[PDB]
RNA sequence: GAAGUGUGGACGCCAGUCUGCAUGGAGCCGGCCUUGAAAUACCACCCUUUAAUGUUUGAUGUUCUAACCCGAAUCCGGGGA
């Protein structure tokens, strides 16, 4: 099938360096546009446990500013502070169905605690995506109108679900073999120093990397 | 209790065929009667000895019998008589045993085992070319003469 | 790791690409890259289905044999897994 000649890409028990990774991350494209290359690691946690939680931003490699396109969630006067302030889009709990319906078109997503458990529960399709608002992230507050006004400045978030598992976009498909592989540096770096005190044990047990669908490549971390 | 089966396996079994049996069920029956020998560095060291000597020693009678069954096709006829009437059948036959006894009162020791015959053929009077195996690796054939009788 | 495009082929049954070919126009790597009846990219899950091949285990049937049974003083004979 259409994977007939794409198993012969990569060895599932060679573990390819990174730089490799990025050379090997190419002979993997000939498809369609050009899929945002992510990275999956298995992280050495207590996924129910919340200090183990791993949560964060990296400065990896474009797009902020006016042409960020923001979704604003509230309720009650909060809906009014968040047209004024500048929001393309905003509604009540109500929008959450045409999100769960399909309805995509958004860089990020900004609301309020009063509908953050609504929200969370709806949480499974922007969590791994890193759309979920969030405290720390300063995605989520009363003052809805200074957060988006705020927004514009510049963060690829990062968490892990509940299978214990972390990835995110290192950029996208092919990009030349150094640019990639200087970002999944970044990344790697940028995971290594949110593992959690209490954490024992190796924190990475393998490294990788993912997006939608295509063969297999192991990686080294370091 | 580890011991060696050297008689019932695969008819036999004097090769080096090491399993656990029964403790104390073996030093009673199998090592009294001769049927296993236990598995012991000296021992093994002996006993796989014969296996080198077995095929070390070996294709002398081998040899020297290819070589005199060859002289047989030059002496030829091994003449058999047996009762006849059926317009050219016998009213029996000449089995394995018969043929054994037979070839062997010409001049050569076979016994019946050697004589491969799967069904008996001999039951017409005149010229037969059996078959013997002499080995599972070495074959041949005798050409007898069945006479009316 | 030649094939894809636009108008050409097959061994069990139905379609995207791939290889040693043959050739042109359709363009170079494409094809790729915003049409209602014709629409998009890199490592695991869930039915996974169906088909084919190989290995292991269990059950049933058939055949061959050193068990076992009977006859005989013995040799041995009959029977027979």
């Amino acid at each position: 099938k259409r994977m007939r000649v794409i198993r012969e890409k990569v060895d599932a028990t060679k573990q390819y360096d990174i730089n490799e990774a990025i050379a090997l991350l190419k002979e993997l494209a000939t498809a369609k546009f050009v899929e945002s290359v992510d990275v999956a690691v298995n992280l050495g946690i207590d996924a129910r446990k919340s200090d183990q939680n791993v949560r964060g931003a990296t400065v990896l490699p474009h797009g902020t500013g006016r042409s960020v396109r923001v979704a604003v969630f509230t309720q009650g006067a909060n809906a009014e502070a968040a047209k004024a302030a500048g929001a393309e889009l905003v509604g009540m709990e109500d929008l959450a169905d045409q999100i769960k319906k399909g309805e995509m078109n958004f860089d990020v997503v900004i609301a309020s605690p009063d509908a953050m458990r609504v929200v969370g529960q709806l949480g499974q399709v922007l969590g791994p995506r890193g759309l979920m608002p969030n405290p720390k992230v300063g995605t989520v507050t009363p003052n809805v109108a200074e957060a988006v006004k705020n927004a514009k400045a510049g963060q690829v978030r990062y968490r892990n679900d509940k299978n214990g598992i972390i990835h995110t976009t290192i950029g996208k498909v092919d990009f030349d073999a150094d640019k990639l592989k200087e970002n999944l540096e970044a990344l790697l770096v940028a995971l290594k120093k949110a593992k959690p005190t209490q954490a024992k044990g190796v924190y990475i047990k393998k490294v990788s990397i993912s997006t939608t669908m295509g063969a297999g490549v192991a990686v080294d971390q370091a | 209790m580890q011991v060696i089966l050297l008689d019932k396996v695969a008819n036999l079994g004097s090769l080096g065929d090491q399993v656990n049996v029964k403790a104390g069920y073996a030093r009673n029956f199998l090592v009294p009667q001769g049927k296993a020998v236990p598995a012991t560095k000296k021992n093994i060291e002996f006993f796989e000895a014969r296996r080198a000597e077995l095929e070390a020693k070996l294709a002398e009678v081998l040899a020297a019998a290819n070589a005199r069954a060859e002289k047989i096709n030059a002496l030829e006829t091994v003449t058999i008589a047996s009762k006849a009437g059926d317009e050219g059948k016998l009213f029996g036959s000449i089995g394995t045993r018969d043929i054994a006894d037979a070839v062997t009162a010409a001049g050569v020791e076979v016994a019946k085992s050697e004589v491969r015959l799967p069904n008996g053929v001999l039951r017409t009077t005149g010229e037969h070319e059996v078959s013997f195996q002499v080995h599972s690796e070495v074959f041949a054939k005798v050409i007898v003469n069945v006479v009316a009788e």
